[PDB]
This record gives structure tokens, sequence and C-alpha cells, in this order.
């Protein structure tokens, strides 16, 4: 994990190689690309709760809000198992209102 | 790591507290006294030097 001791990138895993009085290792990393940019928001104000995501980032489309992990986008809709509360929705700068699945209840139909 | 990708401030130091231990609420539940406390901080450096 320390930062372009094997190479530029995410280390993935690293070969060697021996050539005369030396060593080559070739460095296989992971390099991301094709970014698109997108709104974001730090927490997201439900029934007066604040939800935060437990991994992830909150992100836009432009009309609907979703949970991606942050390095590869992968967006999924916010539940209550994609986030975690704390507090009320008061303290945070920049929160956002939307709505927060639950699947339990629309189970109970 | 590649090409630089934007992210607003507040958040990239929240993930920087994930990356100690500490859930990312209690930055953003204190975000003005941790700005204050930055700030003393590094005008206490330029007073030394
Ligand atoms: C953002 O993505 C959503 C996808 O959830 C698009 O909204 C539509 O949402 C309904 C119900 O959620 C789906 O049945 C549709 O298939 C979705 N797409 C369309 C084209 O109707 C929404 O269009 C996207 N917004 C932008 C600006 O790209
Ligand atoms: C990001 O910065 C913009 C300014 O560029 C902020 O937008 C202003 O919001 C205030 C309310 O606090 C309004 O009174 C201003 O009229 C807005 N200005 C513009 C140019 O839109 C925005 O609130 C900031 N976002 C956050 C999360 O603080
Ligand atoms: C997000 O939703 C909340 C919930 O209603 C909004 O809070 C209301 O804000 C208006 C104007 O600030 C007040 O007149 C109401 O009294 C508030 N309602 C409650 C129940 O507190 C909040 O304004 C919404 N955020 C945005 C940006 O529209
Ligand atoms: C955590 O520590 C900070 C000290 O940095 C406290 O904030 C200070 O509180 C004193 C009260 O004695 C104020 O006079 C200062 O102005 C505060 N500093 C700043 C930068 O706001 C804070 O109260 C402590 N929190 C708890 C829960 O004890
Ligand atoms: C994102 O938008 C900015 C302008 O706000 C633009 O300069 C940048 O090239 C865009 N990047 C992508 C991937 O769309």
């Amino acid at each position: 994990k320390r930062v372009d001791f094997c190479g530029k990138g995410y280390h993935l895993m690293s070969f060697p190689q021996s050539a005369p009085h030396g060593v080559v290792f070739l460095h296989v990393t992971y390099v991301p690309a094709q970014e698109k940019n997108f709104t974001t928001a730090p927490a997201i104000c439900h029934d007066g709760k604040a939800h935060f995501p437990r991994e992830g980032v909150f992100v836009s489309n432009g009309t609907h809000w979703f949970v991606t992990q942050r390095n590869f986008y992968e967006p999924q809709i916010i539940t209550t198992d994609n986030t975690f509360v704390s507090g009320n929705c008061d303290v945070v700068i920049g929160i956002v209102n939307n709505t927060v699945y639950d699947p339990l209840q629309p189970e109970l139909d | 790591a590649g090409a630089a990708l934007q992210i607003p401030f507040a958040m990239q130091m929240a993930y920087r507290f994930n990356g100690i231990g500490v859930t990312q609420n209690v930055l953003y539940e204190n975000q003005k006294l941790i700005a204050n406390q930055f700030n003393s901080a590094i005008g206490k450096i330029q007073d030394s030097l």
C-alpha cells in the first residue's frame, strides 16, 4: 500500500526476473480510466435524520441519488443497509433531501 | 495514481478520517472546529519561523 514503491497506480502484483548482476521487477498495477463528473453530497436527510454512506459516496446523475463505491462507478439505490444514521439534519454543511428505502416494511405489505 | 479527479475538500478530509479509524460523521459534525484548529496550527508555524 506504499505509494509508488511498486510502480504507478494501485499495486496488484509483481514478478521478478534475473539480469546480469541485477534484478528486474515487472510491476502489475491498476490504473483508473474514463471518468465522469457527478453532483455529490456528504449526507442525506430523511425523517429528520442524517444518513451517511457505509462505504461509497452519494452521487447524483442529474435527478436521482445513488451510492457508489469510490473507485469504480457502480450505482445502487440508497437503503438502510447502504447507510448508517447519526444525529439530525441540522449540523452537516451541504446535506440534501432524499428518501432512504427500507426493505422490511415493503416486504410486510 | 492516474488522472486528477476532483472531490470537495471536506469530503476528502472525511475519507482521511476513515483512513485512521474514525467515522466520518465525526468530521462532518465538527467541521468548523477542525478547520479553526488547522488554521491556528498553520498560523503558529510562521510565527516560529
Ligand atoms: C438517472 O438514472 C435514472 C435511473 O434510475 C433515470 O430515471 C428513470 O427511472 C425510472 C424509474 O426509476 C426507470 O424506469 C427508467 O428506466 C430510468 N430512465 C429513463 C430514461 O427513464 C434517469 O433518466 C437518469 N437521469 C439522467 C439525467 O440521466
Ligand atoms: C458552494 O458554493 C456556492 C457559492 O458559489 C454556494 O451557493 C450559495 O449559497 C448561499 C446559501 O448559503 C446563497 O445565499 C448564495 O446565493 C449561493 N451562491 C451561488 C452563486 O449560488 C453553495 O451553498 C456552496 N455549497 C455548500 C455545500 O456550502
Ligand atoms: C429538506 O426537507 C426539510 C424537511 O421539511 C426542509 O425543512 C423545512 O425547511 C423550510 C424552509 O427552510 C421550513 O420552512 C420548514 O419548517 C422545514 N420543515 C421542517 C419539518 O423542519 C428543508 O428546507 C429541505 N431542504 C431544502 C433544500 O429544500
Ligand atoms: C474539544 O476541545 C476544543 C479545544 O480545541 C474545545 O473547543 C474550545 O472550547 C473552549 C471552551 O473552554 C472555547 O473557549 C474555545 O473557543 C474552543 N475552541 C474552538 C476552536 O472552538 C471543545 O469544546 C472540546 N469539546 C468537548 C466536547 O469537550
Ligand atoms: C467535468 O466538468 C468540468 C467542468 O465543470 C470539465 O472541465 C471536465 O472536463 C469534465 N470532466 C468529465 C469527465 O466530464
